[PDB]
C-alpha cells in the first residue's frame, strides 16, 4: 500500500 | 540542430523546477564536518532521502503531462524512479568541484559510512563514470526527468501515454549534447547507457540498506513506501 505517495501526489 | 522556442521554454521550466533541490554544498558540509559513526551516517542517509523523495514528488508533479496520467501509473513511475534519482543526484554532488583535497576526504568519508564493500566499488565506478561525461546542470535535470518518465517500468498500465511525455525530453537532451559536446558525437548514447547502470542500484537497494553496518535499520513510513524495506 502507498498511502503517503498517493497523498503527496493528489494534494495541491 | 538548435533548440526550438517550445524546447527552450520546456528546458527553462525543468531548470527552475530542478533548482528547488537542496544545495550540494549543504550536503557535502554535513559529511565533511566531522567523521560520524556508521549509526550517525545511516541516520543522515534516511533524513537526506526523506527530503529527496519529498522534493522529487514536487519536481515530478511539475513535469508536463504528469498530472494527466492515470493515478496508479503515477505511483508506479514514482516508486520505480526514487532510488535511481537519488543515486543520479549523488553522482552530481560527488563530481562538484571543492577546494584541493576535499574530494579525496569526501570519498573516504562515504567509503567509511557503514555500507558493505561489495556495494562501495560499483557505486564509485558509477560516480567516476558520470564525472568523466562532464555533465551540465541541464543534462542532470533532463536525465532525472527521463528516469522518472520511463515507460519501460514495471506495473505501467498505459506505456504509450508515458512514452508521449518522455519523447520531447529525449529530443531536448539529444540537442544539448550535439551543442555542448560536438567533439564527442556518442555523448547522448553514453548518457542513455548510464541509465542501465542506474537500474542495477535499484535492483540491489534493499540489500545495500540491510547490509549497512548498524545495529538497527530504522526507517520512516515514507521510506518504507519508496524502498523495499520493513
Ligand atoms: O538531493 C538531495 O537532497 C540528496 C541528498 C543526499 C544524497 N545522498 C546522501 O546523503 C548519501 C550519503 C552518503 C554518506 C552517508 C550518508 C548518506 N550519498 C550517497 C548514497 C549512498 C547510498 C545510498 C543508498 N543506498 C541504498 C539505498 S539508497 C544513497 C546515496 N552517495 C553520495 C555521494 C556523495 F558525493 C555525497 F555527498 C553523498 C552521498 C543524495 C541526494
Amino acid at each position: 500500500d502507498h498511502q503517503l505517495l498517493r497523498y503527496l501526489l493528489d494534494k495541491d | 540542430m538548435e533548440l526550438t522556442p517550445d524546447q527552450q521554454t520546456l528546458l527553462h521550466f525543468i531548470m527552475d523546477s530542478y533548482n528547488k533541490q537542496r544545495m550540494p554544498q549543504e550536503i557535502t558540509n554535513k559529511i565533511l564536518k566531522e567523521a560520524f559513526s556508521a549509526e550517525e551516517n545511516f541516520l543522515i542517509l534516511t533524513e537526506m532521502a526523506t527530503n529527496h523523495v519529498q522534493v522529487l514528488v514536487e519536481f515530478t508533479k511539475k513535469l508536463p503531462g504528469f498530472q494527466t496520467l492515470d493515478h496508479e501509473d503515477q505511483i508506479a513511475l514514482l516508486k520505480g524512479s526514487a532510488v535511481e534519482a537519488m543515486f543520479l543526484r549523488s553522482a552530481e554532488i560527488f563530481n562538484k568541484k571543492l577546494p584541493s583535497g576535499h574530494s579525496d576526504l569526501l570519498e573516504a568519508r562515504i567509503r567509511n559510512s557503514g555500507i558493505s564493500d561489495e556495494y562501495i566499488t560499483p557505486m564509485f565506478s558509477f560516480y567516476k563514470s558520470i564525472g568523466e561525461l562532464k555533465m551540465t546542470q541541464e543534462e542532470y535535470a533532463l536525465l532525472t526527468a527521463i528516469v522518472i518518465l520511463s515507460p519501460d517500468r514495471q506495473y505501467i498500465k498505459d506505456r504509450e501515454a508515458v512514452e508521449k511525455l518522455q519523447e520531447p525530453l529525449l529530443d531536448v537532451l539529444q540537442k544539448l549534447c550535439k551543442i555542448h559536446q560536438p567533439e564527442n558525437p556518442q555523448h547522448f548514447a553514453c548518457l542513455l547507457g548510464r541509465l542501465t547502470e542506474l537500474r542495477t542500484f535499484n535492483h540491489h537497494h534493499a540489500e545495500m540498506l540491510m547490509s549497512w553496518r548498524v545495529n538497527d535499520h530504522k526507517f520512516t513510513p515514507l521510506l518504507c513506501e519508496i524502498w523495499d524495506v520493513q
